[PDB]
């Protein structure tokens, strides 16, 4: 789970957090791709 | 250390008294010879100590017609042979034979890339036959021509017993050949010993000392800073990440068989870094505002170009005749050379070769730059100087007469030179011989005309000092530091006063004189004649008549007119 | 041969659910060998298959294996990793954090043909169960350039794995069966050559441009090329066309020379790239340059005069890290004429970013991009305000080169919009790329464009589906046009026919330009009647103006100057 800093970070996705990587991270949906979920198919 | 090498195939030297002196001036201090190591017509008692550091010769080595006892080429490492004497010959030793070549003593020479060996008519050499030339030659030309002389007319000692194989060059113990090809094991190109560990790098050509690629004896393609490889790094590195084009800050220039930081004068740089003598088509020689030049691409027509000797339009002819005098009409920068052979003023019947006229030589008045050599060997009794070439500024000398000279004067009736605007001699040397009328040869500042440390004057067989003192052959005191060209007061290269129309004078007529002239920073030119002469003051300032304090007849704000 | 695989740029990112990302990974990387992007094998569960990964030969970017549960990833034929992109600015092979709550993740990874990594380094961490990868040395793979920044650890806790194969030297085996050990080519090798070697013989090593071993001293018997690739051989740089000549001292034709397009050497540059003096197919030329064609193909010459400004765009140069054009970088495209890069119109720009502290984009600021004329890369449009119905911001967009494409296939991507017309009235030529129109709401007028006469590059398709429907634009407010060619219409406005019947004055068309009942008299010239000399008196039921010039009239207006009609 992410904090309140990542409210407007993910474009079309939900923020999840990794323990070992310890970086900001998004989760794209069906039909969405990219680093911050900004590109289409 | 870059010397261009001579181009004497089989002809006699122009001056035999200064030919060894020419070899001493040009072949001393050289390490990588860009041209040909040619030693022609050297008699006995010849100090050949200048051959102690020449290692790489890019062309063919020709030792011919020499009466010396030996040629010290023990430090000769590799003979590449980009140019060859005959069709398939690189190391030719001919007609050397008391005198004659006793031993060759080629110690470190173990690699000849392209060409063959021509040893013939030398009855003073012992070991020309016992040299395994297959060990020296490359694999692609293993079926080369190996003509070896047989007649010797002198029995000598056998090889030294300390080294086996019976492969020796002379009689000394350190003067026998070590094999570099047949002693190897496996697919090694060159090796130090019979062990597979002692093989060399694949770019090493003349052997190595260690297994690394930075310590060859003489590697093959392109050397820079020791580390040598197949292709020299260019100036533009093509990236494959975003398919962009980035220039290389660490990219060197291609110069012969090596790569340097920047290749020297009389080598025109290109876009690929391969600087050479002449540039290809669709290119113009421009100035890179730094003392060096670098030709680049030009516009679509690119007409108005002048060609000379040694170019596309002039290959076979050597003498300037009336058949090609139209091609040198009005051009200021001749790409090529100009040679005045003694056959250029002779009348040959049934060949349509008319001799030149003194009034026809006035077409070279606008000439300022010659890219080649100036070989003048015939001159009529019209005028005793070079006033037809009085505006010649710089001689590049990229094409040289016999590869060694740029300014050659042979058998002329010339009395003074008259080369006023000559300020820079690029390459080659200066040879004046058998000219008993030219006196002003040592008064010319030849040290300020040079651009390389390997350039010097070679004067012999000329008018001595005794025919120049009693006859009064000395110019005026206007030429400073003894730097004088001719007896006239208009041929000082640097005088302490100003210039009234390319002529050094005593004093500008500012306070005196019936006309008035304004003072320039270096020159001394006349302004408009209708300015009123100020008796005892500075009369004229500039060329426009408005800067006078008073003028002659009519006073108008722009200038002063007589009507 | 050698099917080009595109690759992804979505580092660690999960696409949908686990099964959705698995199907996207199966769809994206199927039947492809050379990966120009990034092989990113993420989010694979226990009971799934990865048999499609066997055909991948080489990856130009970085291999990113993270968060996997499967016991085997078949990266068997992965030969060489070039490493044209970095993850942590120095790393290429990052197998990181492959574990479960039972600490069961990637058990074995037999990277058998992996023999050399040119750029990047290797970091291995967080692997509880991992067979024989801890015995693999990496001095053999990674050279002495990037040896400093690499670091890895191995914590094999209760792995219960079997013994390695002692039939290979130094104990370095990838798996556990036969011929599954590392083909080491560096430490047991002679130092008589800087390249790789296939055996322990000192005189049997590879070419200088042959990387990851070879199968002979000849440059043809070679697996991959190091920097530049030749056709079935490996060279340092393939030469240009016009070389030197020792015979005629002029320019001579090439015996084996080709152009340089990327790694490989092709014979001809494509029609949208720039031919330089060095003989390499480049995208963008130098800084002090002027891109202008001379003979058919596009070239660049040295610019003279001011040499004012070139537009880098998005993705290259200064804005490589940015992902969309916004209000911050809109001031750098005011007096811009040629977009020598990419553009990204995304919904993140029209909503404001609190992370990067950017203001919301004004929709009235889209008129700054009227000045530009061409786009060398791709035009990605995924957002538009809900009031304007046409894309007139690219009205003066003449040509789209398509040097860079979105995911290597599409150039003009107008998707998820709220427009009724494309409005690209000056789109006359597209040199490369596909045009996709999908996911829109009310955008018809797309099947009557006839895109086959637009692009000339073969091997390209089109894809327009599910936008408005064929029966929804049947009404009187939605018609193509009447009395004009059916080759192309862009909107309902009459200025949108590509080719008209008689009259093509400017950007619009009419019935006819009146030579009988009209005050402007316009002579027909190539079906484009333009205005003649304004000081020419119109005739009565006669042809007034013939051609462009005052000498094409019968009666002048005010005065007569020979054949011409002048004002004074
Ligand atoms: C609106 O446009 C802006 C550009 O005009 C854009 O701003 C960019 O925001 C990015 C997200 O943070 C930045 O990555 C980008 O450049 C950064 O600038 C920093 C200095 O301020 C650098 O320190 C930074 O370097 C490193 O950053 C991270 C650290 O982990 C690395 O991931 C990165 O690779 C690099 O090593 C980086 O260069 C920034 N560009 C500019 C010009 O400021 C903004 O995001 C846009 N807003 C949107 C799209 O909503
Ligand atoms: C390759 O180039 C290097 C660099 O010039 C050569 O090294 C020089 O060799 C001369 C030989 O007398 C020395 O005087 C210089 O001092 C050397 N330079 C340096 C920086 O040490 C080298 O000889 C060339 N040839 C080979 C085969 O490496
Ligand atoms: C992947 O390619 C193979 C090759 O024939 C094909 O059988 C398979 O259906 C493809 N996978 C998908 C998901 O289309
Ligand atoms: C990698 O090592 C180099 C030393 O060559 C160092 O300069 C650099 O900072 C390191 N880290 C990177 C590239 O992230």
């Amino acid at each position: 789970k992410c904090s309140s800093d990542m409210n407007g970070y993910c474009l079309h996705g939900q923020c999840i957090y990794l323990v070992d990587m310890s970086q900001n991270y998004c989760r794209c949906e069906v039909g969405y791709t990219g680093v911050r979920c900004e590109h289409f198919f | 250390q870059v010397c261009t090498g001579t181009d004497m195939k089989l002809r006699l030297p122009a001056s035999p008294e200064t030919h060894l002196d020419m070899l001493r001036h040009l072949y001393q201090g050289c390490q990588v010879v860009q041209g040909n190591l040619e030693l022609t017509y050297l008699p006995t008692n010849a100090s050949l100590s200048f051959l102690q550091d020449i290692q790489e010769v890019q062309g063919y080595v020709l030792i011919a017609h020499n009466q010396v006892r030996q040629v010290p080429l023990q430090r000769l490492r590799i003979v590449r042979g980009t140019q060859l004497f005959e069709d398939n010959y690189a190391l030719a030793v001919l007609d050397n034979g008391p005198g004659g070549l006793r031993e060759l003593q080629l110690r470190s020479l173990t690699e000849i890339l392209k060409g063959g060996v021509l040893i013939q008519r030398n009855p003073q050499l012992c070991y020309q036959d016992t040299i395994l030339w297959k060990d020296i030659f490359h694999k692609n030309n293993q079926l080369a021509l190996t003509l070896i002389d047989t007649n010797r007319s002198r029995a000598c000692h056998p090889c030294s017993p300390m080294c086996k194989g019976s492969r020796c060059w002379g009689e000394s113990s350190e003067d026998c050949q070590s094999l570099t090809r047949t002693v190897c094991a496996g697919g090694c190109a060159r090796c130090k010993g019979p062990l597979p560990t002692d093989c060399c790098h694949e770019q090493c050509a003349a052997g190595c000392t260690g297994p690394k690629h930075s310590d060859c004896l003489a590697c093959l393609h392109f050397n820079h800073s020791g580390i040598c490889e197949l292709h020299c790094p260019a100036l533009v590195t093509y990236n494959t990440d975003t398919f962009e084009s980035m220039p290389n800050p660490e990219g060197r220039y291609t110069f012969g068989a090596s790569c340097v930081t920047a290749c020297p004068y009389n080598y025109l740089s290109t876009d690929v870094g391969s600087c050479t003598l002449v540039c290809p088509l669709h290119n113009q020689e421009v100035t890179a505002e730094d003392g060096t030049q670098r030709c680049e691409k030009c516009s679509k027509p690119c007409a108005r170009v002048c060609y000379g000797l040694g170019m596309e339009h002039l290959r076979e002819v050597r003498a300037v005749t009336s058949a090609n005098i139209q091609e040198f009409a009005g051009c200021k920068k001749i790409f090529g050379s100009l040679a005045f052979l003694p056959e250029s003023f002779d009348g040959d019947p049934a060949s349509n070769t008319a001799p030149l006229q003194p009034e026809q030589l006035q077409v070279f008045e606008t000439l300022e730059e010659i890219t080649g050599y100036l070989y003048i060997s015939a001159w009529p009794d019209s005028l005793p100087d070079l006033s037809v070439f009085q505006n010649l500024q710089v001689i590049r000398g990229r094409i040289l007469h016999n590869g060694a000279y740029s300014l050659t004067l042979q058998g002329l009736g010339i009395s003074w030179l008259g080369l006023r605007s000559l300020r820079e001699l690029g390459s080659g040397l200066a040879l004046i011989h058998h000219n008993t009328h030219l006196c002003f040869v040592h008064t010319v500042p030849w040290d300020q005309l040079f651009r390389n440390p390997h350039q010097a004057l070679l004067h012999t067989a000329n008018r001595p000092e005794d025919e120049c003192v009693g006859e009064g052959l000395a110019c005026h005191q206007l030429c400073a530091r003894g730097h004088c060209w001719g007896p006239g007061p208009t041929q000082c290269v640097n005088c302490s006063q100003f210039l009234r129309g390319q002529e050094c004078v005593e004093e500008c007529r500012v306070l005196q004189g019936l006309p008035r002239e304004y003072v320039n920073a270096r020159h001394c030119l006349p302004c408009h004649p209708e300015c009123q002469p100020q008796n005892g003051s500075v009369t004229c300032f500039g060329p426009e008549a408005d800067q006078c304090v008073a003028c002659a007849h009519y006073k108008d704000p722009p200038f002063c007119v007589a009507r | 041969e050698k099917k080009v695989c595109q690759g992804t740029s979505n580092k660690l990112t999960q696409l949908g659910t686990f099964e959705d990302h698995f199907l996207s990974l199966q769809r994206m990387f199927n039947n492809c060998e050379v990966v120009l992007g990034n092989l990113e094998i993420t989010y694979v569960q226990r009971n799934y298959d990865l048999s499609f990964l066997k055909t991948i030969q080489e990856v130009a970017g970085y291999v990113l294996i993270a968060l996997n549960t499967v016991e085997r990833i078949p990266l068997e034929n992965l030969q060489i990793i070039r490493g044209n992109m970095y993850y942590e600015n120095s790393y290429a092979l990052a197998v990181l954090s492959n574990y479960d709550a039972n600490k069961t993740g990637l058990k074995e990874l037999p990277m058998r043909n992996l023999q050399e990594i040119l750029h990047g380094a290797v970091r291995f961490s967080n692997n509880p169960a991992l067979c024989n990868v801890e015995s693999i040395q990496w001095r053999d793979i990674v050279s002495s350039d990037f040896l400093s920044n690499m670091s890895m650890d191995f914590q094999n806790h209760l792995g219960s794995c079997q013994k390695c194969d002692p039939s290979c030297p130094n104990g370095s085996c990838w798996g556990a069966g036969e011929e599954n050990c590392q083909k080491l080519t560096k430490i047991i090798c002679a130092q008589q050559c800087s390249g790789r070697c296939r055996g322990k013989s000192p005189s049997d090593c590879c070419h200088n441009q042959c990387a990851a071993g070879c199968t002979g001293p000849r440059e043809s018997d070679c697996l991959v090329c190091r920097k530049f690739r030749d056709e079935a051989t490996c060279k340092d740089t393939c030469p240009p066309l016009m070389l030197y000549n020792p015979t005629t001292y002029q320019m001579d034709v090439n015996p084996e020379g080709k152009y340089s397009f990327g790694a490989t050497c092709v014979k001809k540059c494509p029609r949208n790239y720039v031919v330089t003096d060095h003989g390499s197919c480049v995208r963008a030329c130098g800084a002090d340059s002027y891109e202008m064609e001379e003979d058919g193909v596009r070239k660049c010459k040295k610019c003279e005069g001011p040499c004012r400004k070139v537009c880098n765009g998005i993705g290259i140069g200064e804005f490589k890290d940015s992902l969309s054009i916004n209000a911050t970088n809109i001031k750098h495209f005011k007096n811009c004429t040629s977009i020598s890069g990419d553009l990204h119109i995304l919904p993140v720009a029209f909503r404001g970013d609190s992370f990067t502290h950017t203001p919301p984009l004004d929709p009235q600021e889209l008129d700054i991009l009227k000045t530009v004329k061409e786009i060398t890369g791709f035009l990605l449009i995924q957002a538009w305000p809900e009031n304007r119905t046409d894309l007139h911001a690219f009205e003066n967009l003449e040509i789209i080169r398509g040097r860079t494409k979105q995911h290597g296939q599409f150039s003009l991507a107008v998707v998820s919009l709220n427009i009724t017309s494309l409005g690209l009235r000056s789109l006359k030529e597209i040199s490369d790329g596909d045009v996709i129109i999908s996911g829109n709401k009310n955008l018809c007028y797309a099947n009557t464009i006839n895109w086959k006469k637009l692009f000339g590059t073969s091997g390209q398709k089109t894809k327009i589906i599910s936008n408005r429907g064929e029966n929804s634009c049947k009404a009187t407010g939605q018609v193509c046009h009447a009395l004009c060619s059916p080759e192309g219409c862009w909107g309902p406005e009459p200025r949108d026919c590509v080719s008209c019947r008689n009259v093509s004055r400017g950007r619009e068309c009419v019935d006819k330009c009146n030579l009988l009942e009209g005050e402007p008299r316009e002579f027909v010239e190539n079906s484009e009647c333009i205005q003649c000399h304004p000081e020419c008196l119109p005739q009565a039921m006669n042809i007034t103006c013939t051609g462009r010039g005052p000498d094409n009239c019968i009666q002048c207006a005010h005065y007569i100057d020979g054949p011409h009609c002048v004002k004074t």
